[PDB]
Parts: structure tokens; sequence; C-alpha cells
């Protein structure tokens, strides 16, 4: 048999129905969202860290003329100072007097400690939700993992579960993600081979390890003011450097709808933002004949003390004279108010108490035992405690938020009107039919 | 789905205000592990009392709204009433015009 129903995204909270086929006796259906998670397929544009300048060993040629070519090396800066005079420990370094000449390198690589502290740019695409579901059906319990894209069934042979398509797509990260150590941040990083001095990925390779490193930092080569034979330069800050001093909160602290961000691989677990149609496939071994079922020959519902709020705030009682003791399911029959309780076991005569959370001002609600309905009828209260630690289990909705003795008034009062608009019409009628 | 997140280092003893709703809110503090807030429906008057309860209990829950019924109701009212006099009205001086 199969069942189409739509469940909330929120992790935990189950979800509650009851399956009714025409010959067959109704049974629970429990959907539990127990995990999720929202992978996207990612990238890897380059990684970055904070680079490491090489200054290597000036070169000195004893006045005769000196030129460098072009390198292959990350941010390769040449240039050449003619009539220098070098000094050492030891004396003067050249035997020509006034037309020697230095030839200066500088270059850029990684740095020793960049196999921890470095930074991953990703460009991410449209992410999958695939969801842990927990379906009992019926006394049976099946733990499964499922696609949310409405065509891929679920990860279980015997049950054959399919959830549709997302309500809405939620996808927390940018189309620009850096991932440092663990941490998650929606930054716009330059393209590959786009270098900026000063900015974060002004050193860029496609893995740490990689020969092909570029950089543009803005790195230049100063004339050697004394006699030494130092190499001065200037050269712009890391731009790794100055993206960790103002990289502001990670996304694990800035991501709507609550859910956390875990890397290896980058995903957003636990996120409760949208509805999930779910069709189950029940397999027929599970349902009984309503021969086999108890049945009910009068039930009576009394609600005492219903509070409404997020936990099960609220207790009913079912007085019932049924036939044979036996196991059935409860519902009830309402989006504005849910059981805790799903299979209660009746005798000859009892009463059995349940209870229920509901959103609405009023328990006003039909509760199926066994599959008879009982009409709950009565109200409740706001409650005391301002704050509680778990969601509200139910969504919460017009025409079931106002309760009655304030939609009185308001019927009251547009009846009132109108009887007022009616009177008026046919006083006109009268006269002009005169 | 508007995540107002707020960051600050506190030194100190001091004391913060942060406004929770029926979506809820969850707040870190120092090493400490997220805690999670939920906020219920605790307005303080009477769904089921006199009118004036009902009033300033579903104003503290949802302002607008009840200010857009309240302000409703009295265009309804007005409305009726209005017509319904003008509708007598109208029929009385059809009735006298010939007696006058
Ligand atoms: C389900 O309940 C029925 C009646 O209570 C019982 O006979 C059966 O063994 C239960 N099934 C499982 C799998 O526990
Ligand atoms: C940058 O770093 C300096 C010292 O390292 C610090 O005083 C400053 O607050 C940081 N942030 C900005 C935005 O300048
Ligand atoms: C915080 O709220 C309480 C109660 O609403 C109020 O008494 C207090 O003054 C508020 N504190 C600040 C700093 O606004």
């Amino acid at each position: 048999f199969e069942h189409a129903t739509t469940v909330p995204n929120v992790p935990g909270i189950p979800y509650k129905a009851l399956v009714e086929r025409a010959g067959y006796a109704p049974l629970n259906l429990e959907i539990t969202v127990v995990s999720s998670e929202l992978t996207p397929s990612t990238n890897k544009e380059y990684v970055t860290c904070k680079f490491h300048t090489v200054i290597p060993s000036p070169q000195v040629k004893c006045c005769g003329s000196l030129e460098c070519k072009a390198s292959s090396r990350a941010d390769y800066t040449c240039r050449v100072f003619g009539g220098v005079y070098p000094f050492m420990w030891g004396g003067a370094q050249c035997f020509c007097d006034s037309e020697n000449t230095q030839l200066s390198e500088a270059y850029v690589e990684f740095a020793p400690d960049c196999t921890i502290d470095h930074a991953v740019a990703l460009k991410v695409h449209t992410a999958a939700l695939k969801v842990g579901l927990r379906i009992v059906y019926g006394n049976t319990t099946a733990h499964l993992d499922t696609f949310v894209n409405g065509v891929t069934p679920g990860s279980s042979r015997d049950l054959k579960v399919i959830a549709g398509p997302i309500s809405a797509a939620f996808s927390p990260f940018d189309h620009k993600v850096v991932i440092r150590k663990g941490f998650v941040y929606n930054y716009d990083f330059p393209e590959y081979g786009a270098m900026k001095p000063g900015a974060f990925g002004d050193i860029q390779a496609s893995s740490l390890d990689a020969t092909d490193i570029v950089a543009r930092t803005d790195i230049r080569l100063l004339k050697p003011s004394v006699k030494n034979i130092h190499v001065p330069y200037t050269q712009a800050v890391s731009g790794y450097e100055m993206w960790k001093n103002n990289s502001g909160r990670p996304l694990q602290e800035t991501a709507p709808f609550g859910c956390k961000i875990e890397v290896e691989p980058l995903r957003a677990s636990n996120c409760a933002y949208g509805h999930i149609p779910i069709s189950i496939d029940i397999p027929d071994a599970a349902f009984v004949r309503s021969s086999e079922s108890p049945t009910i020959l009068e039930v009576s519902c009394t609600v005492a003390d219903c509070i409404y709020s997020a936990d099960f705030g609220g207790s009913l009682t079912l007085q019932y004279k049924a036939d044979r003791e036996g196991h059935c399911p409860v519902h009830s029959h309402s989006t504005t108010a849910v059981l805790k309780e799903a299979t209660t076991h009746v005798t000859a005569v009892g009463s059995i108490t349940l209870h229920f959370s509901t959103s609405s001002p009023q328990a006003n609600f039909i509760v199926s035992l066994c599959g008879k309905k009982s009409t709950c009828n009565a109200e409740c209260k706001p409650p005391a405690d301002h704050i509680i630690g778990e969601p509200h289990k139910v969504d919460q909705e017009f025409q079931a938020a106002v309760s009655t003795t304030s939609w009185n008034w308001l019927l009251a009062l547009f009846g009132g009107a109108s009887s007022l608009i009616v009177v008026g019409l046919i006083v006109l009628v009268c006269s002009s039919m005169l | 789905l508007r995540a107002d997140a707020t960051a600050e280092w506190i030194t100190g003893t001091t004391s913060r205000n942060f406004s929770v709703g029926r979506e809820g809110l969850e707040y870190v503090w120092g090493n400490h592990e997220p805690v999670r807030v939920w906020a219920q429906e605790s307005a303080p008057g009477d769904p089921h009392g006199w009118p004036h309860e009902i009033i300033i209990h579903y104003y503290h829950r949802h302002p607008v709204y009840t200010v857009i019924v309240l302000c409703g109701v009295a265009l309804a009212i007005l409305v009726g009433t209005a017509s319904s006099a003008a509708c007598i009205s109208k029929a009385r001086r059809d009735c006298l015009t010939p007696y006058a």
C-alpha cells in the first residue's frame, strides 16, 4: 500500500499519521527525521597561506655587465644595480674600482608551517539534501538514509520510501567559500591567476607541494644605500594574515535555520527550513484485517487541564467499553494538535490517558482510538513558562490560534452589522414596493 | 530565516538581553556547548475572558494583525450602522413625502 504525506524538515520532532485501507485495520505511521545534511558539490580553486619571501644570495660581477632572465618562480622580481662597491668581513669584494655591478633576486614560496595554517578556496554548486529517516510502521522500526530529490528511493529494500523535492532551496553557502582549519567563510576570493597584493589569495597554488606557484605580492628591490652586501627590499603585507585579522565570524556562527557547518566534506547538517513530501510503500504483511483488531462499542474523550505550549502540555482521557483485549493505534485528526503515544492496549472496559501538544488555545479536535472517533472539546490555557528548551512540535496556523469566546465576539459584531444591512435593505425594498 | 548573529567579547560582570522568537535562538558562551532556547505564547492576558483581556493577549503576541482586525471590525460596524441609517431615512422620507 502506498501512502503519501508531507513532513516538516525539523530534525527530531516525530511526525504521526495513520494508514487506513478500506478492508484493513488502521496502523500508525511514524516518520522521524533523525539527521540531515546539505552537501554541495565543490571543486578546489587553490590553496593559500602566509608566504615566505626568499632573498637569494646576491650576484656580484666586477666591472662586467649583468642582466637577468625570466623565471618561473612565484612572483620573481629582479633588478640589477651598477656602480657598487660591496664589502664583506675581510675587506672589499671586487678588484675593480667603480664599474662593479650587483644583481639582486627575490621571490616567494610557501612557509614551512603552511601544512597546518592554510586556507582552501572553493566554488560550490547546488546543494543536495540527504536525510536520515526513522520509520515506524505498525510496530516495525526501520532506519534509513534517503536523498531529498523526488525520484531516488531510500536505502531500504523492504520499505521503498521516496522523498519528494524540498519545499524551498536554502543553500547557506555562497558561490565562493574559504575553509581554514575547519572554519568556513563566505568570502569572495579572487580567481586563479588574478592575484592582488595585500589581499587574500595573493599567493596561489593547486596544492601545498605544487611547483607551479603563482603570486603577485607588491615586492620591489631598492638600491643598496650602505656598502654592505645586503639586499634592501620592501614588500606588501601578507594578504593571508590580513584576511585572518578581519575574517569576521565563520559560517558556524552566521548561518540561518540553526544548522551546523562541518568539513570533510563541506556540508551543513540538521537544517530545519522546509517541508518534505514522503511516499511510503508499506508492505502488506504489516497490515492486519479489520476483524483481527479489537472493536470499539463507544468511546468518550475528556480533556483535563490543557496547556498550549511547545512540550507535551495537556492530557486527555478516553473512556471505552471495547470488545476483547488488544493493541490498537490512536491518533489526533488535527494539524494543530499531536499526541505523544501512538499505540495503546485496550481491555473490555476502562480508560486510557494520553498526552498531547497543541498550538491552539482550545483542545477542539477529533481523537481516533482503534479507528473510532471521540471529538475532544475543551479549552487550553496560555503557558506560564516563557522560555523552553525544545522547539514547538506543531506549526501555528490561523483560524485555530483564535479561540471561541473570541471568535464569538467577532462573529457577533459582524452578524450585527450584517443584520443592520439586511434590515435596511428590506425596509428600502418595502418602501419601494409601496 | 534571518539569523541575526551577534558576536561580542565580554569582560567583567554584565547582563545581555536577547529577543527570542518561536523559531528559537542559540547562544554559545566561551568554550561551552551551544544552548538553544525557544519562546512560547505566554502573553499576559486571557483568550477566554472579557474582551479587553483577549485584545491585550493577542496584541502582545501579534500586534499588527490584531490592530488591523480591530480596525476592520470597527469599519464594519460603522459602515453597517451608516448604511442602515441611510436606508431607514430614505424609506422614512419616501413614506412621508406624500403626507407632506
Ligand atoms: C506487534 O504487535 C502485535 C500485537 O500487539 C504482536 O503480536 C507482534 O509480535 C508485534 N510485532 C513486533 C515485531 O514486535
Ligand atoms: C588588525 O590587527 C591589529 C594588530 O595586529 C589589531 O589591532 C586590529 O584590531 C586588527 N583589525 C583591524 C580591522 O585593523
Ligand atoms: C532586559 O530586559 C529586562 C526585562 O525585560 C529589563 O528589566 C532590563 O532593563 C533589560 N536590560 C537592558 C539592558 O535593556
